[PDB]
RNA sequence: CCCGGCGAGGGGAGUGAAAAAGAACCUGAAACCGUGUACGUACAAGCAGUGGGAGCAUGCUUAGGCGUGUGACUGCGUACC
RNA sequence: UGUAACGGGGCUAAACCAUGCACCGAAGCUGCGGCAGCGACGCUUAUGCGUUGUUGGGUAGGGGAGCGUUCUGUAAGCCUGUGAAGGUGUACUGUGAGGUAUGCUGGAGGUAUCAGAAGUGCGAAUGCUGACAUAAGUAACGAUAAAGCGGGUGAAAAGCCC
């Protein structure tokens, strides 16, 4: 039985160049370079899930330093008393409240200056 | 393939992709790799296998009733008119009537019927006990399948 | 002579945004007919400023 | 109305004719009219044959009034392309193409 | 208004009022649920410390939804050494509704 | 919750002067860098211009410890055929004394359309008169 | 009938269930080439993506939030075989 | 070819040596979900698990369990002009190959389930055939023996006619 395969392997090409669609020249045109920068897409993807998570870190951990050394305390004694005060607290929320409520935030560091 | 076993072009030289014949599988109009050759398929049965296996099938129709067993059955005359108004009393419709004894009149008229079957009790086989919805076999008929089983 | 690897749409592209050409958008009238022409150039029916030239 | 008229398979390739149909593009018919009479170029008289039947076109069956006109769409598409050969030195050959327009022109209101 | 509660392996500063997407819990569909690790409090000042939790506060939530979230493909592929994988991966979650800032 | 993220539309930018007598080019640049960059505001975010505006009063009477006043070199090439053009700390400020903080302060900002931007902040100055009066810049130490 | 060279080619009318079934004639993909709409784009360096992310443009039901297109700026990032 | 022997800015401390608590820091460890492979388990039972510890990077390679395609049997059945296949969108869905439903186009075939057989899946082979790009509106328009003007016909004339 002949097996003629113009209709499933169009649908596979057709599905990568629908995941390609939004890249420059023939990446998004082209199955034979889109394929790649699709794999690529994929590569950087399973990546930066991981450096989604080290960047935000950073980015709280430098709004906290901010919001600390505005009050008087460099981060690195203000973490660590937090930590000899046993307040489990993390960074995402110190960063989050350091921006919105410094009325609140202030209270944190003087608890920070007792330990 | 028809053809000639002439290289197109020569080895090197010419900024091509060497070939060595038009008839190669990876060109077009003339190769087909592996190409099929007029075979048997046909595959062997073990006797005992094949008579096991009428034996489990044909059991199996005694729990399900598809097994329809009977006296003497035979249409009148040669007439299809009949058997198709005989099975209506009977309540069937899709069968193999299994006969010891075959008559030229029942299987005259059961040629055109195409959900009717009428085979010799020598003559079944595994797929049509299967493939039937119902199996009407004549008191004869199960004597000498039983007999030819064994 | 030969290109490396084979520039693009938009390349091809940047290079023929001078090619396109531009309209005369400066038609003249003559004085006495009122037709159309170019400056300093004859009438289809042959006038120049008001004045018969060529029959 | 809209009244499309279009020249296909006209012996002049786009790139060439897409030149001269940037000229006219969302300008009044009688000013379209002459500058394709004073544009210097083929294109300009293949050009101007359609949309002057486009206009008489558009008079004729469906919307009259020459002066309400402006050339909404005009476009130009690659039409076939004629192969030829064209022999070269040292034996070779080479594949001309000789290429093909479809003008189309679109005089809305 | 709002507090500061653990869940899900992490932290949430959610206020009274507003829906709240965390890990899932095994909870029905429209029971409820008590939080006690309540880590902080804020109204006029602020019920912080408690050491891990305050010490009379509970943060009661009512369960909305039982969902999973995004396809998340994960493509692994050694450039040069004949290999690459396709994984998806869809999150469950549970959306809750904060009713009760004790 | 998505974090906050400062909105360059909502950005309150401030305005402030430094009077760079006396002090350390070095540890001025720094402190210049990181208020340029908008790192000292709560509110920091990295991929937006958060920081404030600065005037660098008496640039030229900046001080420098060691041999660094005629020791330090200030090397360029003006992309010619051989051009490499130097110039020692001595003769920067006896020509451009502008150029030092610039120099000092753009290598420690970040390189790119950002890192341009947070230069333009900073407004250096030789004499001790600024035309910068109109914006109300306040004392920074 | 209309335009054009008593042309090519079109536009109407008319046949037909249908004429983007009109002879270059079932279906009509992709490469490739256009026309128009939304955003971005002329102080900015590199496999052109990826995580973050303002604005702007469009939809839905509500009197508050989402999806979609776009992607200023920015951390990481040297194609496949 | 250019500073060019801290990665740079820059520093008499932001160097060195010695101590001291801090903090950052990886896919490492812990936290909370979710999946799978084994070995034990109360002994369930023909396997779900109160469990239960444990793994789970991977080229050559070896061992498992699947997706899909054209064809044959189930099928003179079932779905289909109240719109099949194919084409093209959208929204769900599975751990993957994929699957489901539907808008437009299309205008007549398609095929459940469980079996069977394969011309059964392509990005590469200076692959083979057709189509289309790029260079590019670039070179070139084939002897440097030479054209100029008038009139004619024609929709139009440097080239045709006189
Ligand atoms: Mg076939
Ligand atoms: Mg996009
Ligand atoms: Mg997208
Ligand atoms: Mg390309
Ligand atoms: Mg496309
Ligand atoms: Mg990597
Ligand atoms: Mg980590
Ligand atoms: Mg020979
Ligand atoms: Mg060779
Ligand atoms: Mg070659
Ligand atoms: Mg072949
Ligand atoms: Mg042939
Ligand atoms: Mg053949
Ligand atoms: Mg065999
Ligand atoms: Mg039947
Ligand atoms: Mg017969
Ligand atoms: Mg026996
Ligand atoms: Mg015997
Ligand atoms: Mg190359
Ligand atoms: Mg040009
Ligand atoms: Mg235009
Ligand atoms: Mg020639
Ligand atoms: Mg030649
Ligand atoms: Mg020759
Ligand atoms: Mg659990
Ligand atoms: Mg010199
Ligand atoms: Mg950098
Ligand atoms: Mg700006
Ligand atoms: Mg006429
Ligand atoms: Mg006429
Ligand atoms: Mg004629
Ligand atoms: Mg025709
Ligand atoms: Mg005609
Ligand atoms: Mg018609
Ligand atoms: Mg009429
Ligand atoms: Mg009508
Ligand atoms: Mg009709
Ligand atoms: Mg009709
Ligand atoms: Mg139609
Ligand atoms: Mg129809
Ligand atoms: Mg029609
Ligand atoms: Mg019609
Ligand atoms: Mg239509
Ligand atoms: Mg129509
Ligand atoms: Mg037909
Ligand atoms: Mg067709
Ligand atoms: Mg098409
Ligand atoms: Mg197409
Ligand atoms: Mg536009
Ligand atoms: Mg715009
Ligand atoms: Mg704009
Ligand atoms: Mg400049
Ligand atoms: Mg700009
Ligand atoms: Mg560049
Ligand atoms: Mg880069
Ligand atoms: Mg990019
Ligand atoms: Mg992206
Ligand atoms: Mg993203
Ligand atoms: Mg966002
Ligand atoms: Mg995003
Ligand atoms: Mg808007
Ligand atoms: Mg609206
Ligand atoms: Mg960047
Ligand atoms: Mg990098
Ligand atoms: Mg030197
Ligand atoms: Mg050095
Ligand atoms: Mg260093
Ligand atoms: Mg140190
Ligand atoms: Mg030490
Ligand atoms: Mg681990
Ligand atoms: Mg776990
Ligand atoms: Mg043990
Ligand atoms: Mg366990
Ligand atoms: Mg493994
Ligand atoms: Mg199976
Ligand atoms: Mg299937
Ligand atoms: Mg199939
Ligand atoms: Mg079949
Ligand atoms: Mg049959
Ligand atoms: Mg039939
Ligand atoms: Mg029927
Ligand atoms: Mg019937
Ligand atoms: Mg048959
Ligand atoms: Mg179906
Ligand atoms: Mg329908
Ligand atoms: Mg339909
Ligand atoms: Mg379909
Ligand atoms: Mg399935
Ligand atoms: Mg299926
Ligand atoms: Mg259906
Ligand atoms: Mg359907
Ligand atoms: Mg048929
Ligand atoms: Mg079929
Ligand atoms: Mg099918
Ligand atoms: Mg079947
Ligand atoms: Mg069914
Ligand atoms: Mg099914
Ligand atoms: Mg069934
Ligand atoms: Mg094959
Ligand atoms: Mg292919
Ligand atoms: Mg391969
Ligand atoms: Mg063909
Ligand atoms: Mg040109
Ligand atoms: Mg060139
Ligand atoms: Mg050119
Ligand atoms: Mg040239
Ligand atoms: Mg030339
Ligand atoms: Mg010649
Ligand atoms: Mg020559
Ligand atoms: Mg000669
Ligand atoms: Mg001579
Ligand atoms: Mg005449
Ligand atoms: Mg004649
Ligand atoms: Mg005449
Ligand atoms: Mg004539
Ligand atoms: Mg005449
Ligand atoms: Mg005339
Ligand atoms: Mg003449
Ligand atoms: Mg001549």
């Amino acid at each position: 039985a002949r097996v003629k395969r113009g209709v499933i392997a169009r649908a596979r090409h057709k599905k990568i160049l629908k995941q390609a669609k939004g890249y420059y020249g023939a990446r998004s045109r082209v199955y034979r370079v889109a394929f790649q920068a699709v794999i690529k897409a994929g590569q950087y993807a399973y990546r930066d899930r991981r450096q989604r998570k080290r960047q935000f870190r950073q980015l709280w951990i430098a709004r906290i330093n901010a919001a600390a050394r505005q009050n008087g305390i460099s981060y690195s004694k203000f973490i660590n008393g937090l930590k000899k005060a046993s307040v489990e607290i993390d960074r995402k929320i110190l960063a989050d409240i350091a921006v919105f409520d410094k009325v609140a935030f202030t209270a944190l560091v003087e608890k920070a200056k007792a330990a | 393939v028809t053809g000639s076993g002439k290289k197109p072009w020569r080895q090197k030289g010419t900024g091509r992709a060497r070939s060595g014949s038009i008839k190669s599988p990876i060109w077009r109009s003339g190769g087909v790799t592996f190409a099929a050759r007029p075979q048997d398929h046909s595959q062997k049965v073990n006797k005992k296998m094949y008579r096991g296996a009428l034996k489990s099938i044909l059991s199996e129709l005694v729990r399900q009733d598809r097994l329809i067993v009977v006296e003497k059955f035979s249409v009148e005359a040669p007439k299809t008119k009949l058997l198709a108004q005989k099975l209506k009393d009977m309540a069937l419709e899709d069968v193999l009537i299994i006969t010891g004894e075959l008559d030229e009149n029942l299987f005259l008229a059961a040629r055109n019927l195409h959900k009717v079957d009428v085979r010799d009790a020598t003559g079944i086989d595994p797929v049509s006990l299967i493939a039937f919805d119902k199996v009407v076999m004549t008191a004869d008929a199960v004597k000498q399948v039983e007999e030819m089983l064994a | 002579a030969v290109q490396q690897n084979k520039p693009t749409r938009s390349k091809r592209g940047m290079r023929r945004s001078h090619d396109a050409l531009t309209a005369v958008t400066s038609l003249s009238v003559d004085k006495t007919s009122g037709e159309k022409h170019l400056r300093h150039h004859i009438t289809a029916d042959g006038y120049y400023r008001g004045r018969k030239v060529i029959a | 109305m809209e009244t499309i008229a279009k020249h296909r398979h006209a012996r002049s390739s786009a790139q060439k004719v897409r030149l001269v149909a940037d000229l006219i593009r969302g300008k009044k018919v009688s000013q379209a009219l002459d500058i394709l009479t004073y544009t210097n170029k083929k294109a300009a008289v293949l050009v101007k044959k359609v949309l002057e039947s486009a206009i008489a076109n558009a008079e004729h069956n469906d919307g009259a009034d020459i002066d309400d006109l402006k050339v909404t769409k005009i476009f130009v598409d690659e039409g076939p392309s004629m192969k030829r050969i064209m022999p070269r030195a040292k034996g070779r050959a080479d594949r001309i193409l000789k290429r093909t327009s479809h003008i189309t022109v679109v005089v809305s209101d | 208004m709002y507090a500061v509660f653990q869940s899900g392996g992490k932290q949430h500063r959610v206020s009274e009022g507003q829906t709240v997407r965390l890990e899932k819990l095994d909870i029905a569909t429209g029971e409820t649920v008590e939080f006690a690790e309540v880590l902080m409090i804020a109204n006029g000042e602020e019920v912080k410390i408690g050491v891990p939790f305050v010490d009379g506060g509970v943060i009661k939530a009512e369960v909305v939804a039982h969902g999973r979230g995004e396809k998340v493909k994960i493509v692994k592929f050694r450039r040069r050494k004949h290999y690459r994988k396709q994984q998806g991966h869809r999150q469950w979650f549970t959306d809750v509704k904060i009713t009760g800032i004790s | 919750m998505k974090t906050f993220t400062a909105k360059p539309e909502t950005v309150k930018r401030d305005w402030y002067v430094v009077d760079a007598t006396g002090k350390t080019l070095g540890r001025l640049a720094t402190e210049l860098a990181r208020r340029l960059r908008g790192k000292h505001k709560a509110e920091y975010t990295p991929h937006v211009d958060t920081g404030d505006y600065i005037i660098v009063l008496n640039a030229d009477k900046v001080a420098v410890t060691g041999n660094k006043r005629t020791d330090k070199v200030y090397y360029h090439h003006t992309g010619h055929i051989g051009g490499i053009k130097q110039a020692t700390f001595e003769e920067m400020i006896a020509r451009r004394p502008e150029r030092v903080i610039e120099i000092a302060v753009k290598g420690m900002l970040p390189k790119g359309p950002l890192g341009r931007a947070m230069f333009r902040k900073l407004k250096v100055y030789a004499g001790n008169e600024h035309n910068h009066a109109a914006q109300q810049p306040q004392v920074l130490d």
